[PDB]
């Protein structure tokens, strides 16, 4: 279960967790086609700038520990 | 009551695209496209000798398609069609025209179900040769599958080959036209193990992308990480350039205001800025990127056709010296609307599959060449901070021969018979940007598209003269009054700073750019600023396409809400009150106040008069009439207003609303409130004591859409993630107590996401039924049973097919309705019509199964559809 | 410590068993003893040992060197003794060191090849695998000119054999680096000038190239017949032969596409079929052959035109492989699309079946084979008259091979095509013929069978005047002394009970069920489950009510039979049992369907696994018929006297009532059964319920709110067995109503479920984290995240273990739902936490 | 004990069940509803374990099925399920 990223243990941080469901959610928004719509629908920018501005966050989410 | 058990058909398919391929799927000369809805695969055959594109097979797979690719074996005459889901599987199909159905040839596990982060099937990328393909996640894990012939020339597809690396991400996967050498995959991606272990977050910024190769080994028969090099600049995918005897290979990096090319081995990485727009109306500091690309080979030649945000589609020609290539040579090729993916066909025909709108199919007339036009290569030198130019102009290259309907993405809806006709008519306000549009539907269904300026967000009706009432909102957009201002400065800065002498002729070329009023319906709109917003209140007939008044409004005011009511304070006297944020920035949120315009509705539903504005704290993001008073809800407060002299007047409010009020609707004195994640909220008003208490709420959490109550009880509401639920109150709930929660009583995963639900009977003389609208362009009907045996024969029904006709992309039925809450009383009737769509055998088993005849099962289908209800 | 080793092993690691200080140790015989060390450790060892060991060898490969490793290594191959998987963990280790040592090895390339070679022509297929994946590795890393210049000298030696190794190990290393690698040298040496022996090893090369690699050889095609098609009109006959060989090779490759590729190749063998005889003669129609079903239907009309009076020529040759070559290509070529049906009727059958169709051929196993399979595919487009019609008078031969032959060809003949190209007088010879290849038997034949059976069931009703003139056979042969004769005509009734049916002549089928029925006293078991099979089948045609003998005196004669030890007897009679149970169980008595049931009982724990298959579907038969109450009833008295298995039995039982009586019916007295204070009883009532919901799955979602109070006490009876037993069957249930509205008696289970999380005890603990998974699928993850997310984060050290796997569990089932239903998490001062993009609004 | 699951990535090989096991599921040990073809890796169906018994290698004589409940919770779509004996070498048994 160790492989599997995400997971986690008793000495989990707060940040850890909150990095994994971060990336997380970015990953289903590449994913679900109607999500990603909605997305640049709000922002009015192209999909495909929405996916970069996206996979740009992937790097930290939440910022530095 | 009794619990309500419900039966989902969809009435319009999905018309957005995510994905397009072009390729010869019949196995004859002729060339079809297959794309991707979302949850549909469909087949698409033009005609080239009338240029009109015809829709062949249309399928329900009952997943999440994130990736699709062609591919075809080495003197092979059909391609074959790799799909990646999201089910932990991949699945290569074969068309057969005979049949008129996608044969699943090669179905493979792998993962578990799901958007996974760490699965693959985001990513998919094959071989030009078509000796592998390579499925891909976002994160760490890639997988290879090597593809062959048997004897009888069957595909045949191999055990998968591990390609992981850990923390490493993945921005686009393609592979490398490497001729007949061991197959290659590029791939752009980026570690991230230095950024999270670094608490200062230098290593965040030091972390640079990354272009890898992947050389699968088939005399060794495993993947090896050889190659990688950093880039200067990120970018967003790759394209496969030609390689081995017609072409040298590479790739093709795109990148924000770049373009490089880049081989492995002694090839220099060549790199070319991408041409700005001249005089752009945009933001100095907004970058401009790819959004998709095409190839076209021939025997002679081969370019490459690049899209950019703008719309402006450049010719990408690569010249070449020997083995090495010496520099990139681009051209404006034309303008057509943002597109998701583009098919250059033989035959000479470009279809363009807009990520929003309709579709178009234009005819190729002159490649170029023979144009007095600029062609900008990389060698051309350039200062660093100068960069190319180019002005957009009318269609030259390109003509339009076919436009295809899509009512992707409808924002809001409403079925009602505004016309005097017997059968209601459905009011979509749906497209984006300048392409917005309001189209009337009527009885596989007939529209007729009015346009429409910004993007609507909701519209209302007025009772009295059944007009239309809708607001129109933009982010990072310019107004009418400020594009016209910027154009203004823009040709004051022109003449100025100029060479004396020479200035006569910058006035003139000025004079000549504030004449020219680009159509941003083709053009699309100049937008810039990351906190400016564009709106516009509009009043339509809905039988002619006139606008009867319009209202521009402020640089930063955005509209969110719209409601028509009268006041008990005035008469029967109608008004109208818009809610409007103001500097509102979406990431990180910060707004700066909200506003109410309340205007007079003087003429008989034709003009808007402006009777005050109402300051508030936050954004108003809902508005409804509520018995000769109004519900407003701003923030998470919501408060009681009524009619004064010069302001709106506060009443009684609400603060304990969990987060956010998002839409309200009341019946009797009961209100229920919308947040934009606690779901649903039971509220009451007592007349008496003028107080708003909450008394009941919900015990999941629900990203709120829209919503609408069946009755006094129930509610029935639809999620962010494409779900719809109805939930309904304990019977015995007095408004007095406090602590009481709602039972969910219906949950269905539609697969698509919905944000309008209304009850309405859609022929007269049927039965109730709930119709549902989707982002993707789609429109669904829930029908509730009358009888208990039609519902054990439907469910029946549901079962076998679940288990004798299984979704074609390897999802699992009962798991893909079950994706974020299990199905709860809800038949998929769109599995149960693909009854028609099995073999003889099946079909006759099933039946048998059901004591039934085939014939007879597909009547009992048609005839629940003959009901629409 | 050290592994153990074998006797043969002794030789290779004696220096490993004394025990010397390694400090006085040369610094050559210091490496050869830790290369021994850890090919001891990979040969004989645990996984970790060899995984360990791996990493070790190949890390330090380099270091070591290729010459100590490779002598170390070639010895422990050639071992006579070295049992199959050693070789492949050697030939692993191979390779992970090949991969390392790139140029290292070319010194000693030569070397190695000539131990490794002898595997490429061993018996052995993986041997053959393993051979071939270490002389790849070898060639990808000492590069294609060393092994060019090492294997280059063996081309011209005079043995024929040597230069069959040489030419397979190029074909390897073609593989291994790529066909245009090799390309110039292959151009070079099959026109060498120097002598015959290297243009018939470039040709040999050529043709292993194909027939390893098959289809991947279409791009590089045109480039292989180029660089060999000269070879067809060289001065040298054998090198001629070899390069037809390697042409049909390549035409087998690249099957069904690359015509254009032979384009430079038809003319050569079209005059070479006039000009050459023998050997060559046979190469040159074996690569027609192969070659014919890639050309175009017009094409292949002319060219087979042209080849067909040489092919029937060859027809009457007197060399056997010239037989099977001219067979092969005569079945090639009829089955191409260009070739008319009327061509081969008029040129092609009369020699074929005037030569070919002799005793003699039947003798051969290899031709009986290829022309059995041959005339099938003629039939394939001839049509089955013209090609039955031919052979069917030879059904009533002296020699039995041959009406075996005749047999299995019309079997699969008619099985292919039907009966309704057969006229009256094929259908009467076909007849006549077959009675007396059936009589005339002296060994018990299945094709005989098999054929009969194939014939009477493609002609159908057409079969009713013969059905006298069959079962007289048939009886006639019931009689006969020979056991495995009865049970072979127990079989035909078997096959052609339907077609019997469909005749419409009853009474000779109740007269073949009213001769069975005193044959079941069958000492044999095979032929007691024979006949078996042969009353099930005629009983599932014929009525319940018509039928002879009947069914009140059939199924107490088969009541005993159960308690046979032939898994064949208790099959067949379980399933005639069923039979009987489903439609006729009105014509027997309760107290026969008690005893049936108590011999069901004891079947249920039969090892076969269609025997327990046919025992729960004629025991829910029989509980359909009998009634819940008695067998209820008994049922749970033998709970509480059993124990073990016989006890699970009638679990399964109580089960199966279940399913087919509902379960309102068992769920009331199992339940009661609870109420006794003694433990072990409600251990088996709770063993009982998480089976029973196990088993009716979807049956269940109306019975959960009945069981509730019972999981509710039972989940804290202080005994852990109860609660195990508790969670499975909440955990059953979970699995079985997913999906139909259960949420609220499920939701309501999980809060008892929950406080039995903090449990040592493993089994109690598995029990209860498999319920929380069904529980999870069931309710759905937000709520089980809901549970998760109090104690996430806890003082407890051992609370957030706990939480956290079961976090963990919940993950691995659903990630990609969690996105919706993740608490809202304020940003602090540091970072950002807030998923601001959920937050829009439109 | 010292029995574990491979768990590595699955291919095309089809497991395979000796008689005594024939209807069991490979995870779970339940007979009630064989739903999803067993797939091993690669490594598991090479040389003389082809066509072998999952849990002991011995000769096999039926297809492996996971059972409807693993099927539903996708314990299928874990490794590969072939049984290893972390205390025992190739040669021996
Ligand atoms: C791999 C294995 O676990 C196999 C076992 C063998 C177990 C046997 C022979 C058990 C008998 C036992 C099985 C369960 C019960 N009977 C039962 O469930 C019968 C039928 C069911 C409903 O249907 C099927 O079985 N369908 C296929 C009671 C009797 O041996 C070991 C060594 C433990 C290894
Ligand atoms: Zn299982
Ligand atoms: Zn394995
Ligand atoms: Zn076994």
């Amino acid at each position: 279960q160790s492989k599997y990223i995400g997971t986690g243990h008793a000495d989990t941080t707060k940040w850890e967790w909150l990095v994994n469901q971060h990336r997380d959610s970015y990953c289903s928004y590449m994913g679900h086609f109607d999500l990603l719509n909605y997305f640049a629908i709000a922002e009015n920018e192209s999909k495909a700038r929405v996916r970069f501005n996206l996979m740009e966050k992937m790097l930290q989410p939440c910022g530095p520990p | 009551r009794r619990h309500m058990f419900l039966y989902n058909l969809t009435l319009q398919r999905a018309t957005g695209i995510s994905f397009a391929i072009h390729g010869n799927f019949s196995g004859t000369k002729q060339q079809e496209i297959v794309v991707s809805r979302g949850k549909i695969l469909e087949l698409l055959r033009p005609d080239p000798n009338t240029g009109k594109v015809h829709t062949l097979l249309t399928v329900e797979v009952f997943g999440v398609i994130r990736s699709l690719m062609a591919f075809r074996l080495t003197g092979g005459t059909k391609d074959y069609i790799v799909v990646g889901s999201d089910s932990g599987r991949i699945v290569i199909l074969e068309y057969q025209p005979s049949k008129n159905m996608f044969e699943k040839i090669h179905q493979e596990t792998f993962g578990k179900s799901g958007c996974r982060r760490i699965v693959p099937g985001q990513f998919l990328a094959v071989d030009p040769k078509g000796r592998a393909v390579m499925i891909s996640a976002i994160e760490k894990q890639k997988l290879v599958y090597i593809l062959n012939r048997d004897a009888a020339a069957r595909l045949t597809i191999s055990s998968p080959l591990e390609a992981h690396k850990a923390n490493t991400l993945v921005y686009h996967v393609v592979g490398v036209d490497v001729g007949f050498e061991n197959p290659m995959f590029a791939c752009l991606e980026m570690d991230y193990e230095e950024a999270d272990n670094d608490p200062t977050g230098e290593a965040a910024a030091n972390t640079q992308q990354t272009l890898t190769f992947y050389e699968l080994d088939l005399g060794l028969n495993h993947v090896v990480r050889k190659y990688s090099e950093p880039l200067e600049e990120h970018g967003n995918f790759l394209i496969t350039v030609p390689g081995g005897s017609d072409g040298p290979s590479g790739v093709l990096i795109c990148s924000e205001n770049y373009i490089t090319y880049k081989n492995f081995g002694d090839q220099p990485d060549i790199r070319c800025p991408i041409p700005r727009r001249r005089n752009d109306l945009d933001d100095p500091e907004r970058g401009m990127i790819f959004v998709c690309s095409a190839t076209h080979k021939t025997k002679s030649m081969f370019f490459f056709l690049a899209q950019t945000e703008q719309g402006d589609i450049f010719k990408i020609t690569l010249e070449t010296d020997e083995d090495m290539v010496t520099e990139i040579r681009l051209k404006y090729f034309d303008t057509v609307p943002v597109a998701a993916a583009m098919c250059v066909l033989k035959t000479g025909f470009l279809f363009v599959a807009s990520e929003f709108g309709n579709h178009y199919l234009y005819q190729i007339a002159h490649l170029g060449d023979d144009d007095e036009e600029p062609e900008f290569s990389s060698a051309m030198p350039l200062e660093e901070g100068d960069t190319f130019f180019f002005q957009p102009r009318p269609l030259k290259n390109l003509v339009l021969v076919d436009e295809l309907d899509s009512l992707s993405p409808i924002l809001f809806c409403q079925i009602a018979d505004l016309a005097n006709e017997d059968t209601p008519q459905l009011y979509v306000a749906c497209g984006r940007g300048p392409r917005s549009s309001l189209r009337v539907l009527r009885h596989v269904f007939n529209q007729v598209a009015f346009p429409l300026q910004y993007t609507p967000r909701k519209f209302v009706i007025h009772p009295e003269s059944n007009n239309l009432i809708i607001i129109e909102t933009d982010h990072n957009a310019y107004t009418e009054a400020t594009k016209a201002q910027r154009k203004q400065q823009m040709a004051e800065e022109m003449v100025e700073a100029a060479g004396e002498d020479e200035r006569e002729l910058a006035a003139e070329m000025a004079a000549a750019f504030l004449n020219e009023n680009l159509p941003e319906s083709i053009f699309g709109a100049p937008k810039a600023g990351n906190g400016q917003w564009a709106s516009v209140i509009r009043v339509m007939n809905p039988i002619q396409g006139n606008t009867l008044d319009l209202v521009q409004l402020e640089q930063n005011e955005a509209a969110f809400s719209v409601a028509v009511c009268r006041f008990s304070n005035t008469g029967e006297d109608w008004y109208v009150l818009v809610g409007v944020a103001k500097d509102l920035i979406l990431n990180p949120r910060s707004v700066a106040g909200g506003f109410v315009y309340t205007y007079k509705l003087v003429n008989n539903g034709e003009k808007l008069e402006f009777l005050h504005k109402t300051p508030v704290e936050e954004v108003p993001a809902a508005i409804a009439p509520f018995q000769g008073r109004v519900l407003i809800g701003v923030g998470k407060l919501l408060r009681v207003y009524d009619l004064g002299k010069k302001k709106l007047l506060r009443k009684c409010e609400n603060k304990h609303i969990a987060n956010y009020i998002s839409g309200i609707q009341t019946i009797g004195h009961r209100v229920i409130v919308s947040d934009v994640q606690e779901s649903f909220i039971w509220v009451r008003y007592k007349r008496n004591e003028n107080q708003l208490i909450i008394f009941a709420d919900d015990t999941y959490p629900r990203w709120v859409t829209t919503a609408s109550l069946l009755d006094y009880d129930t509610v029935a509401g639809a999620d962010k993630f494409g779900n719809i639920c109805v939930v309904r109150l304990p019977p015995n709930t007095n408004d007095e107590v406090d602590s009481q929660k709602a039972e969910v009583i219906m949950n269905y995963h539609v697969g698509e996401t919905v944000l309008s639900l209304q009850k309405t009977t859609l022929i007269p003389g049927g039965s109730e039924s709930l119709v549902y609208t989707t982002l993707s362009g789609g429109i669904g009907i829930l029908v509730p049973f009358t009888s208990h045996e039609d519902h054990d024969f439907f469910q029946h029904v549901e079962m076998h097919l679940r288990s004798e006709h299984p979704p074609l992309c390897g999802r699992d039925h009962l798991s893909f309705r079950s994706y974020y809450f299990p199905v709860k009383n809800v038949i998929d009737g769109d599995l149960c019509e693909q009854f028609n769509s099995m073999e003889p055998n099946k079909q006759k088993n099933v039946s048998e199964e059901l004591d039934r005849t085939p014939p007879e099962v597909s009547k009992k289908l048609e005839d629940i559809r003959t009901r629409y209800a | 410590n050290l592994p153990f080793l074998k006797p043969d092993d002794i030789q290779y690691f004696d220096k490993l068993l004394v025990d010397v200080d390694e400090s006085t140790l040369s610094p050559e015989e210091q490496k050869e003893r830790k290369i021994m060390k850890l090919l001891l450790k990979i040969k004989n060892g645990t996984p970790p040992m060899r995984k360990a060991a791996l990493r070790q060898i190949t890390d330090k490969a380099r270091e070591f060197g290729a010459g100590p490793l490779f002598n170390q290594i070639l010895p422990l191959l050639m071992s006579p003794t070295l049992e199959d998987q050693e070789r492949h963990l050697l030939v692993k280790v191979i390779d992970r060191i090949l991969y390392k040592l790139d140029d290292l090895v070319r010194p000693y390339v030569h070397k190695i090849l000539v131990v490794i070679e002898p595997l490429l022509i061993d018996e052995d297929y993986y041997a053959r695998v393993e051979g071939r994946e270490i002389i790849s590795n070898l060639a990808k890393a000492a590069g294609l000119a060393t092994m060019i210049s090492t294997m280059r000298p063996d081309i011209d030696n005079m043995d024929e054999y040597v230069r069959n190794t040489t030419a397979r190990a190029f074909a390897v290393v073609a593989s291994a680096l790529g066909i245009p690698s090799l390309l110039p040298f292959l151009k070079a040496v099959c026109k060498s000038k120097k002598s015959w022996q290297a243009r018939h090893t470039g040709i040999k090369i050529v043709q292993q190239i194909a027939i390893l690699m098959g289809c991947a050889i279409l791009p590089h095609l045109r480039s292989l017949v180029e660089i060999i098609e000269h070879g067809l009109v060289d001065e040298q006959q054998k090198v001629r032969t070899i390069s037809a060989l390697a042409i049909a090779a390549l035409a087998e490759a690249a099957t069904p596409y690359g015509i254009e590729s032979f384009d430079s190749v038809l003319k050569p063998l079209w005059k070479g079929i006039r000009q050459h005889r023998g050997k060559g003669l046979a190469a040159f129609l074996k690569a027609i052959g192969y070659l014919i079903p890639l050309m175009d239907a017009e094409y292949a009309n002319y060219y087979t035109r042209e080849v067909m009076l040489i092919l029937i020529r060859e027809f009457q040759s007197p060399d056997e492989e010239m037989k099977k070559i001219v067979l092969k290509v005569v079945k090639q070529c009829c089955g191409t699309d260009g070739v008319e049906a009327n061509y081969i009727k008029t040129e092609i059958l009369p020699p074929f079946f005037k030569h070919f169709w002799q005793h003699r051929m039947a003798l051969d196993r290899r031709n009986y084979r290829q022309l059995v399979d041959t005339t099938v595919e003629l039939a394939n487009k001839v049509g089955a008259a013209e090609i039955i019609s031919r052979i069917v008078d030879d059904l009533k031969d002296e020699a039995e091979q041959y009406r075996k032959m005749v047999m299995e060809t019309i079997e699969k003949i008619m099985g292919n095509l039907g009966a309704a190209d057969i006229d009256h007088k094929l259908e009467e010879q076909l007849i006549d013929g077959i009675l007396y290849a059936f009589q005339e038997q002296t060994t018990e034949d299945s094709v005989m069978l098999n054929g009969f059976g194939t014939v009477v069931n493609a002609l159908g009703k057409r079969v009713k005047p013969y059905l006298p003139q069959i079962c007289g056979t048939v009886l006639w042969r019931l009689n006969n002394k020979s056991a495995k004769v009865r049970q072979q005509a127990a079989d035909l009734i078997s096959r052609t009970a339907v077609v019997m049916k469909t005749c419409q002549e009853e009474k000779l089928m109740g007269h073949l069920g009213v001769v069975l029925y005193e044959y079941l006293g069958e000492e044999y078991p095979e032929v007691l489950g024979s006949i078996l099979g042969a009353l099930k089948a005629i009983v599932n045609v014929i009525g319940m009510h018509k039928m002879t003998p009947p069914i009140k005196d059939l199924l107490p004669r088969l009541t005993p039979i159960l308690k046979n030890r032939h898994e064949k007897v208790q099959e067949n009679c379980i399933d005639l049992v069923g039979r009987i149970a489903d439609r006729g169980a009105e014509y027997v008595s309760a107290r026969e369907w008690m005893r049936i049931c108590f011999e069901l009982l004891e079947l249920l724990k039969a090892h076969k696994k269609a025997i327990r298959r046919a025992t729960v579907n004629t025991f829910g038969y029989i509980a359909k018929a009998i009634g819940p109450h008695d067998v209820l009833a008994t049922l749970l008295n033998n709970l509480k006297v059993q124990e073990r298995q016989n006890r699970v039995c009638t679990t399964v039982a109580i089960a199966i009532v279940a399913e087919t009586c509902s379960p309102f019916t068992v769920l009331p007295a199992l339940m009661n059964e609870y109420r006794v204070p003694e433990l072990n009883v409600q251990n088996g009532v709770l063993k009982s319920l998480s089976f029973l919901f196990e088993y009716i799955g979807e049956m269940g979602k109306d019975y959960i709110y009945a069981v509730t109070p019972l999981l509710e006490d039972a989940l804290m009876d202080r005994d852990l067995v109860h609660r195990q037993t508790a969670s499975a069957v909440v955990q059953h249930m979970s699995l079985g109503v997913y999906g139909f509205g259960c949420e609220d008696s499920l939701n309501h289970l999980l809060n008892y479920v929950w406080p039995n999380v903090f449990e040592t005890s493993p089994h109690v603990i598995q029990a209860v984290m498999g319920a929380l998974e069904g529980l999870r699928v069931a309710i759905g993850p937000c709520r089980m995240l809901q549970y998760c997310l109090q104690g996430l984060f806890h003082p407890a050290r051992k609370v957030r273990d706990v939480y956290w796997k079961i976090y963990n569990s919940i993950y691995i089932g659903s990630q990609d739902a969690l996105i919706a239903h993740y608490p809202r998490i304020y940003n602090d001062d540091k970072n950002t936490y807030i998923r601001y993009e959920l937050d829009y609004i439109l | 004990p010292d029995l574990i699951f491979c768990r590595k990535q699955a291919g095309v090989a089809i497991g395979r069940l000796c008689e005594k096991c024939d209807g069991k599921c490979v995870i779970c040990d339940s007979y009630v509803r064989p739903c999803t073809l067993v797939r091993i890796c690669d490594e598991c169906n090479y040389g003389s374990y082809q066509g072998r018994c999952v849990i002991c290698g011995g000769p096999g004589v039926s297809d492996a099925y996971y059972c409807k409940e693993c099927t539903i919770q996708e314990k299928d779509r874990d490794g590969c399920p072939k049984i290893v004996n972390l205390g025992s070498s190739k040669t021996d048994l």
